């Protein structure tokens, strides 16, 4: 099916700015469609093993999520091609804009709620990857999820792996714990405020990776009552975020919060908004 | 650089296969008669390597050759806290590198733009990598596994030790293994004591 | 020297719930039908509460003071019994 | 052993059998349980939204279930890490948590905070796997022990005390008592240099013979089958490997964890003859 023979070079927004993507227009029917480049050095015998763990993948058509068109290998790394989406992703648009409203935050919560909700109930993956790094917009208003663990074999062959000033795990992740569905409420809270705010919240308004994994795990977890919101957000927030797993609500318990239902029950202009943002 | 084929770093300067790939792929159970020699071995070199002052700042399970049953100890002068260097996106982290540091090294930074040189090495962190060797050549595989590395970074900086669900002797083996990872520097033992404690053997055949 | 929390049954937490409790008359025969015995008195949680129905905050709070209270109060039971062990 | 005993692979017709030893009150849930399809990742990870689906509209029938899912999962998650050092973790933590908390607020001329009492009581529930630990055989027979046993209940029954006594202020008394738990918790996990600390527990195979074995179970209240007062008699040691402070959590292949005491001697002594059970053994030392 898929091969790199009949995938070309086109234009992309940077060379070597963090990861390395790089757009691809199909010649046959003119398919416009990204590239993700992943480089491992694998020996063969576990290729095929990481190679059969793709075709759940594309075993899902839910809209709000990303397509899945194949993967291939080419020349010592892995090739795996989703929908390009020419909106971009929510750390751009924080870096240029500042911050986001309520109303587009809500709405982005409501559609990560629901593929969350979709990918769990159906085929029980965990993401363990939710950070406002992994939310694609597009231009008409829709909003997208991609990067969820899915083959945990690659997480053990993995090459390298990166730590960052930022960080988004939970606390009873950094202790050794399990991963269960109750982290990435966690994780989603943090992002929330993050985008609410406009910067990392943890080190409050530098210092080793210890220093800030061991502020994470003993002090107490950030609110945002030093400004004016909606009272609905704060307690949202302060649902999502607790430190003991048993008082984090479930997925389908926020899902009627009555924040989502506020949101679900109002009409804003994402079209207008996102347009504005980026250039036209 | 001569007792025990110490190495400086196609007629000389041989390379061929090491430890890690002949533990890893070959899974061949090493004799205990086998362990014993290449741990006095060990020990012998690293304990002549520390009476010249210089410190061997990089110890793994990849820096050891062995040639019909002749240890070398290779690359003691090269690692220091420029050689890595990486992007934005954070500090790049090798793969099994975060296993082998002691507690007063795994305090790093992450903007990978530090002022000279951010870590200091001492011969008391070097014996705590012989500890994790050893480990990791009676019992079979690595420590801390399928963890990723910001828990890792916490659970050692808090100065923990892998359960020992994987080992099956006596309290000697084990009594070692705790001295070598022992949390303050100066309880550490040295490599004088080290060897003596390992000459008078555990057990014979 | 009451009888240990984790052999309770029913009659005993309606009993607790007269006695310590009494001023909130309008919410016992809710542990009745959901069948809260010992054991489960140990471990109810505030979403719990909320889900067998005391809407109002001030209620909810008072009884869920109470209960912490009874928890904490029979948690020394414990101590003394293992420090009485250790000292043997 | 490993192999014998799976959770995240469980067929419903296994997750449905286990259910049952529960309670006598839970007979009428196993065909909606059934129904279903609740395979064994989804067991482990039950919520209680979910388990209103099924019928289940009594709290108190739903704690039970909660109970039983905690302890599995305790038990099959945990088992290679159940060692001192790992308990040592939640004792220190808690109490820092607490700690920094306090320090944060600073408050003043008010009542003790209902949270407060919570956090209190979450700290003195962690004590008890560290303390049942200590003084059962590996650690009783040694003075510093002993002597580490007294300090932590003594700290643990000031904690207690002066929560329980009255209200405000007590405050900076509960902060030096966390503090000096706090220590005594860095003490155990880094300055203790014995290496008991880091094996944990182990299982094993038992087989047992129509002679009945005198082992009387005394349950505790959480459901953790230890065996107690072995006989004298010669053959049941001699034949048998099961001591003071063993656990048994298999009979005849079967998952016993957060029964009740009633159905677990029912099932023995209507057991056939010939019987064979899964023993988590004491941390031991194989002197070879
Ligand atoms: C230490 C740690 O937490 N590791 C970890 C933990 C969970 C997840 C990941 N993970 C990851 O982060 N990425 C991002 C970084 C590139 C992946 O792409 C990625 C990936 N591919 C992928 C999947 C779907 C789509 I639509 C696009 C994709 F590219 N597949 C197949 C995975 O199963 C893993 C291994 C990925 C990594
Ligand atoms: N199909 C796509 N559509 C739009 N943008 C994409 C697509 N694929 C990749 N990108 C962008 O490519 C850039 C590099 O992505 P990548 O390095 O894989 O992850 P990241 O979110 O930027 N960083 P990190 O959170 O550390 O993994 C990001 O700006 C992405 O938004
Ligand atoms: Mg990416």
């Amino acid at each position: 099916e898929l091969s790199d023979e009949d995938l070309e070079k086109l234009g992309e927004l940077g060379s070597g700015n963090g990861g390395v993507v790089m757009k691809v227009r199909h010649t046959h029917t003119h398919l416009i469609m990204a590239r993700k480049l992943i480089h491992l050095e694998v020996k063969p015998a576990i290729k095929k093993q990481i190679l059969r763990e793709l075709k759940v993948l594309h075993e899902c058509n839910f809209p709000h999520i990303v397509g899945f068109y194949g993967a291939f290998y080419s020349d010592g790394e892995i090739s795996i091609c989703m929908e390009y989406m020419d909106g971009g992703s929510l750390d751009l648009i924080l870096k240029r804009a500042g911050r986001i409203p309520e109303s587009i935050l809500g709405r982005i919560t409501l559609a990560v709620l629901k593929g969350l909700s979709y990918l769990r109930d159906n085929h029980a993956i965990i993401h363990r990857d939710v950070k406002p790094s992994n939310i694609l917009v597009n231009s008409s208003g829709e909003i997208k999820i991609c990067d969820f663990g899915v083959s945990g074999q690659l997480i053990d062959s993995m090459a390298n792996s990166f730590v960052g000033t930022r960080s988004y795990m939970s606390p009873e992740r950094l202790q050794g714990t399990h991963y269960s569905v109750q982290s990435d409420i966690w994780s989603l809270g943090l992002s929330l405020v993050e985008m609410a705010i406009g910067m990392y919240p943890i080190p409050p308004p530098a210092m080793a990776i210890f220093e800030l994994l061991d502020y994470i795990v003993n002090e107490p977890p950030p609110k945002l009552e030093h400004k004016i919101f909606s009272t609905e957000f704060k307690d949202f927030v302060d649902i999502c975020l607790k430190k003991q797993p048993d008082e984090r609500a479930d997925l389908k318990t926020l899902l009627s919060h009555p924040w989502i239902r506020k949101a679900e029950l109002e009409e804003v202009d994402i079209s207008g908004w996102v347009c504005k943002t980026m250039d036209l | 650089t001569r007792h025990e084929n110490l190495v400086l770093f196609v007629t000389s300067l041989c390379k061929g296969n090491t430890l890690y790939t002949y533990i890893h792929q070959r899974r061949e159970k090493f004799a205990m008669n086998r362990t014993l020699l290449i741990a006095q071995q060990i020990a012998q070199g690293m304990g002549y390597l520390h009476a010249r002052e210089i410190i061997h700042k990089d110890l793994r399970t990849k820096n050891i050759f062995i040639e019909n049953g002749k240890v070398i100890i290779t690359d003691f002068g090269l690692f220091s806290s420029t050689k890595l260097l990486y992007c934005d996106m954070g500090l790049g982290v090798p793969h099994n590198w975060l296993c082998y540091l002691a507690p007063e090294l795994i305090r790093a930074l992450q903007p990978e733009k530090p002022r000279g040189e951010c870590l200091e090495f001492t011969p008391y962190s070097d014996v705590y990598s012989f500890g994790t060797v050893w480990y990791e050549l009676i019992c079979g595989e690595f420590t801390f596994k399928d963890q990723p590395a910001e828990s890792i970074i916490w659970q050692v900086g808090r100065g923990m030790k892998q359960s020992l669900a994987n080992l099956q002797s006596g309290r000697d083996v084990k009594d070692l293994l705790m001295l070598c990872w022992t949390y303050e520097k100066e309880h550490r033992p040295q490599f004088a004591r080290l060897l003596s404690l390992l000459e008078h053997l555990p057990k014979k055949r | 020297r009451p009888k240990a929390v984790y052999l309770w049954t029913v009659s005993d937490v309606l009993k607790w719930y007269r006695r310590h409790c009494g001023e909130y008359t309008q919410y016992e025969q809710l542990f009745a039908q959901h069948d809260i015995t010992g054991r489960a008195l140990l471990r109810i949680t505030d979403s719990s509460l909320q889900r067998m129905g005391v809407t109002d905050n001030r209620d909810r709070e008072a009884i869920w003071r109470e209960i912490v209270k009874q928890r904490l109060k029979t948690d020394i039971m414990e101590i003394r019994d293992m420090e009485r062990l250790n000292i043997y | 052993p490993m192999a014998y005993i799976n959770i995240a692979e469980w067929t419903p017709d296994q997750v449905t059998d286990w259910i049952k030893g529960l309670d006598e009150s839970m007979k009428g849930y196993l065909y909606e349980f059934s129904k279903q399809e609740i395979g064994g990742r989804a067991l482990l990870n039950i919520r209680p939204y979910e388990l209103e689906n099924l019928g289940m509209l009594r709290i108190g029938h739903q704690e039970i279930v909660l109970e039983a899912v905690e302890n599995l999962r305790n038990f099959h998650y945990h088992l290679k890490n159940d060692n001192l050092q790992f308990m040592a973790l939640h004792v220190a933590t808690a109490a820092k948590n607490l700690h920094r908390e306090l320090a944060r607020n600073h408050a003043e001329s008010t009542k003790i905070d209902t949270r407060i009492l919570h956090d209190i009581t979450r700290t003195i529930a962690t004590l008890k796997p560290l303390v049942g630990s200590l003084e059962r055989t590996p650690f009783r027979k040694q003075e510093m022990y002993r002597e580490y046993c007294g300090n932590v209940l003594k700290c643990g029954l000031e904690l207690a005390t002066i929560a329980h006594r009255d209200r405000f202020q007590p405050v900076p008394a509960i902060r030096q008592s966390a503090e000096r738990l706090e220590n005594l918790a860095n003490f155990v996990i880094q300055d203790i240099s014995d290496p008991m600390v880091l094996q944990p527990a182990s299982l094993n195979l038992v087989t047992l013979k129509e002679s009945e074995l005198g082992f009387n179970i005394e349950s505790s209240y959480n459901g953790i089958h230890r065996v107690t007062d072995i006989k004298y008699n010669s053959p049941a040691h001699n034949s048998g490997k099961i001591e003071d402070g063993d656990e048994i959590v298999q009979i005849n292949y079967q998952t016993v964890v957060g029964w009740q005491h009633r159905t677990v001697l029912e099932h023995l002594r209507e057991a056939l003859p010939d019987v064979v059970l899964t023993v988590k053994k004491r941390p031991k030392h194989t002197k070879m």
